[PDB]
């Protein structure tokens, strides 16, 4: 084993375990018993004072350990961008292959974690890691000769085809017909066994404005309005001549007829919004950033940036079936797709700016996570204009 | 007797020392009896007679025959954390039905465990003199009132309760501070052989179990409450009865009566509470007024209501209801089968900022999900008094992520309801006010009005005022002013939140006051527009 520590004067974690389900107290208990036997954890006593939450997720249950405050303490230790580029890429989740390796003897007592008891009736049942844990920083790094090692051939035996690794998931990146891919994909799996995205469609959408017979006080008002605060991203967009047109105190509901300047200032404003602001580049060195606006009846907006109004990439989330009556399903799905994507891009999570409230989504939000990571995220109050312009981005002509 | 069981490895936080605090000097009399006592501890094992070696020391004390007492204060200052011996304590209503309950008193007099060899060194105490040196000891065992005792102590047990606990799957034990909670459905005579089984093997480890004397029997008394073998009651709430109340007094009384609430239907305390205002002392006496005395009056015979409930049955429905009993106010129970409560329980008003009814029945929802999670590791149907049409129109339009877990509507008003809903395209027909307010907002004196389409006006002076409060005190002259249906234009920032959550309730009398004007009115539209 090769000795790792925390990162200088970080300490050790110690988050609390949230309450949960009898359902998933069961199933973790199942789980940590086999795992004890196989010698992959060990129980321990009360003079280790840390801890992570842990849970289970999804026909049987998978255990998934939330090590973020773990990950953050890990002393520190490359991103192809044609994944990007490549036509289909399929994820593939590696975590087993660390139960094999040991982990150093005194980093162990980090990764402790309780199974609580329901009712509070009896003290929970703690333990912590003998081996590579799935969710941690240093997992992925450690075994990393040991990955090259058995892709050398795969990848060697085709070139063409890309492959990235994030945390427990491998990431395989191709060009071949949607059958063609799947084969290359199980030859890699038995390959490995013995130890659906589309990022080219992914196209970014233009703000449209909107075109009317007749305009009315009311519809140039919430016009002016949106194309004002727009005005921070395109400094070029004019609201001047539609101001005009907004003299008086006319009902709301009266027709105004446009001027000939202000068809033209309409027009300026629409080829403007024609493109990405210009000079929008990711650094390295600073965070990603993905905010969430939840537009209604299952649509929601976002856009990831690392400096507000310089958009790397925006977009839409409809719903998926049998989601309807549920906001967080549809949230934490919502998290997980931009949350891949951003991998995909850039090789690292966004933090999220959720449109829920703290207690809401935390009492939930495990109930419909499938993936091996978890993000970083934080609650907040979404601004009425920021929701009503991204509302306003152009969609299908038919569909697709 | 000591345990033959492993030693917890014990360490003191960073770099820290061993304490060193001077020994209190004691008179003659303490010190006989002290000399005493620990040589009666030195026979057990328990202390060990040490000497100059240690430099480190923890003062003792006589307190009461004698009791010795050691004040490791400072040794806990200094010794490392452990995980935090079980937090959160059992609720009643999350314990199952069970034929026989025992319990099992493992306190400290009837458990010693050995403390970490490497550790006992900065336990260290000593028995003055009548000047000369003193008798010098430290601790072999988990010494009383140390930092680590009640966390290795619970560690210990259930090492020596895990075997017994895989060959007697029938029977559950729980464990809460010294005592060990052991049931079954298993026939009388059956029990008690496997309570005996048991306590033979804690004798087997060290344990010497109780005494035909210190043996608790039911009902116990569970924080407040007292368990029955079919259901669960409340020990009696006493409201003292007096003819001088001080502040402090009303403040007890608030607080004694605020729990009772959680219980008890209909408690109230608002009288009792106005006696608080302007106090100047706890000390300070406050008649009472003719309400307070009332209430207080009514609350004492509410008190004298038989409020039982009922063990869990997880063969059963979980099912919790929930009534508005009013503004920001949520009672709710929680049951398996009508009337038999498992809890009940009452939310105190939150004072949002702005927020409306179905906001606060989702939070209300979320604080009893949570609640059920923890006692009874699953969720609750819920029966709510909305409507299915009134959820399905708020939650799918609302800004922020909401949520409520399987649930069915109950018909028991006052029901919860969207008090108003703005109008989603401008009103045609509907006069159209054109408001706007200003404020020097160092002078606080500003104007507010408005001027519509059909060629009314008005405008106030307005001073001590800020440019917030023009604004929406321009709204609420256009509300006022105008008929069952307006549209109304703004440039208020505020406004623009108002059109996208449409709150019912806030911390403003202002926003209040529009509120009320919003509530009334039959169709209303409002715009928000850029200001200059
Ligand atoms: C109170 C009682 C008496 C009898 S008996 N032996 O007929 O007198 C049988 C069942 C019960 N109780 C039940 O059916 C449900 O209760 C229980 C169900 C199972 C177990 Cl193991 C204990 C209880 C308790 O009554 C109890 C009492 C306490 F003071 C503290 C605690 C604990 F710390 F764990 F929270 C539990």
């Amino acid at each position: 084993t090769v000795p790792v520590k925390l990162k200088p004067g970080m300490d050790g974690p110690k988050v609390k375990q949230w309450p949960l389900t009898e359902e998933k107290i069961k199933a973790l208990v199942e789980i940590c018993t086999e795992m004890e036997k196989e010698g992959k954890i060990s129980k321990i006593g009360p003079e280790n004072p840390y801890n992570t939450p842990v849970f289970a997720i999804k026909t049987k249950w998978r255990k998934l350990v939330d090590f973020r405050e773990l990950n953050k303490r890990t002393q520190d230790f490359p991103h192809p961008a044609g994944l990007k580029k490549k036509k289909s890429v399929t994820v593939l989740d590696v975590g087993d292959a660390y139960f094999s390796v040991p982990l150093d003897e005194d980093f162990r007592k980090y990764t402790a974690f309780t199974i609580p008891s329901i009712n509070n009736e009896t003290p929970g049942i703690r333990y912590q890691y003998n081996v590579l844990p799935q969710g941690w920083k240093g997992s992925p790094a450690i075994f990393q000769s040991s990955m090259t090692k058995i892709l050398e051939p795969f990848r060697k035996q085709n070139p063409d085809i890309v492959i990235y690794q994030y945390m427990d998931d491998l990431y395989v990146g191709s060009d071949l017909e949607i059958g063609q891919h799947r084969t290359k994909i199980e030859e890699l799996r038995q390959h490995l066994l013995r130890w659906e995205l589309h990022p080219d469609k992914w196209t970014v959408q233009p703000i449209v404005l909107p075109e009317k017979d007749s305009w009315t006080v009311n519809d140039i008002q919430k016009l002016v309005g949106k194309l004002n605060w727009a005005s921070q991203i395109y400094p070029g967009i004019k609201v001047r001549q539609l101001c005009k047109l907004l003299r008086g105190t006319k009902a709301l509901t009266e027709v105004i007829p446009l001027t000939e300047e202000a068809e033209l200032e309409l027009a300026e404003n629409r080829e403007i919004l024609k493109e990405p602001v210009h000079g929008v580049y990711y650094d390295p060195s600073k965070d990603l950033i993905a905010e969430i606006q939840k537009q209604g009846q299952g649509q929601w907006t976002y856009q990831i940036y690392q400096e507000p109004f310089k958009n790397l990439k925006t977009g839409k989330y409809a719903r998926m079936r049998g989601a309807h009556t549920n906001d967080v399903k549809q949230l934490t799905e919502a998290v997980q797709k931009i949350t891949t994507e951003s991998i995909v891009i850039w090789g690292k999570t966004p933090k999220f700016k959720l449109p829920i409230q703290k207690e809401t989504w935390e009492t939930w939000w495990t109930e419909y996570w499938q993936a091996t990571w978890i993000p970083e995220w934080e609650f907040v109050n979404t601004p009425p204009l920021v929701k009503l312009w991204y509302q306003l981005e152009k969609e299908p002509i038919v569909g697709a | 007797p000591i345990s033959p069981i492993e030693t917890v490895p014990v360490k003191l936080k960073p770099g820290m020392d061993g304490p060193k605090v001077k020994q209190w000097p004691l008179t003659e009399e303490k010190i006989k009896a002290l000399v005493e006592i620990c040589t009666e501890m030195e026979k057990e094992g328990k202390i060990s007679k040490i000497g100059p070696e240690n430099p480190y020391n923890t003062p003792v004390f006589a307190i009461k025959k004698w009791r010795k007492l050691v004040d490791f204060r400072e040794l806990n200052k200094r010794t490392q954390d452990f995980w935090e011996v079980q937090l959160g304590i059992p609720h009643p209503a999350g314990l199952k039905k069970k034929k026989s309950v025992t319990v099992l008193d493992v306190g400290d007099a009837y458990f010693s465990v050995p403390l970490d060899e490497d550790f006992r060194k900065y336990t260290a105490f000593t028995i003055p003199s009548i000047e000369t040196p003193g008798i010098r000891y430290q601790y072999n065992v988990l010494p009383q009132g140390w930092k680590g005792s009640p966390a290795i102590f619970q560690s210990s047990m259930t090492k020596i309760l895990e075997p017994f606990r895989k060959q007697n799957p029938d029977i559950v034990i729980y464990q809460y501070m010294d005592d060990l909670y052991v049931g079954s459905d298993l026939e009388i005579g059956q029990h008690r052989t496997k309570i005996e089984e048991l306590r033979q093997h804690l004798l087997r480890w060290g344990l010497t179990t109780p005494d035909k004397k210190h043996q608790k029997e039911p009902p116990f008394l569970w924080m407040g409450y007292e368990l029955h073998p079919d259901k669960w009651t409340v020990q009696p709430i006493v409201l003292p009865e007096k003819d001088s109340w001080t502040v402090n007094d009303i403040q007890k009384l608030v607080g004694k009566l605020n729990w009772a609430s959680q219980i008890y239907p209909g408690i109230k305390v608002r009288q009792l509470c106005k006696l608080l205002r302007g106090t100047k002392a706890l000390t300070e006496v406050i008649p009472l007024t003719e309400e307070a005395e009332l209430e207080l009056a009514e609350n004492r015979e509410i008190l004298k209501e038989p409020v039982h409930g009922v063990y869990y049955d997880p063969s059963k429905d979980l099912i919790a209801e929930i009534q508005k009993q009013g503004q920001g106010q949520w009672t709710y129970q929680i049951y398996q089968e009508p009337f038999k409560n498992l809890k009940t329980g009452k939310y105190a008003r939150m004072r949002g900022a702005h927020t409306n009814d179905v906001k606060q029945l989702t939070e209300a929802v979320q604080k009893i999900t949570t609640e059920s999670i923890v006692i009874w590791g699953k969720t609750p149907k819920f029966k709510l008094p909305i409507q299915k049409e009134t959820w399905e129109t708020w939650w799918t339009e609302y800004w922020q992520a909401t949520w409520i877990p399987e649930w069915e509507f109950v018909n028991t008003p006052p029901l919860v309801k969207l008090w108003y809903q703005l109008e989603k395209e401008p009103i045609v027909g509907a006069e159209t006010f054109y408001v706007d307010g200003a404020a020097n907002r160092e002078t606080k004196l500003g104007k507010a009005g408005y001027v519509t389409n059909r060629g009314r006006q008005k405008v106030v002076t307005l001073t001590d005022t800020t440019n917030q409060k023009t604004e929406l005190q321009a709204i609420y002259l256009a509300l006022q002013d105008s008929g069952l249906e307006v549209n109304i234009v703004t440039d208020s920032q505020y406004a623009l939140g108002i059109i996208q959550a449409q709150p019912d309730q806030s911390e403003s009398e202002l926003v209040n006051q529009i509120i009320e004007q919003l509530i009334k009115k039959e169709k209303v539209y409002l715009a928000w527009v850029p200001a200059h």
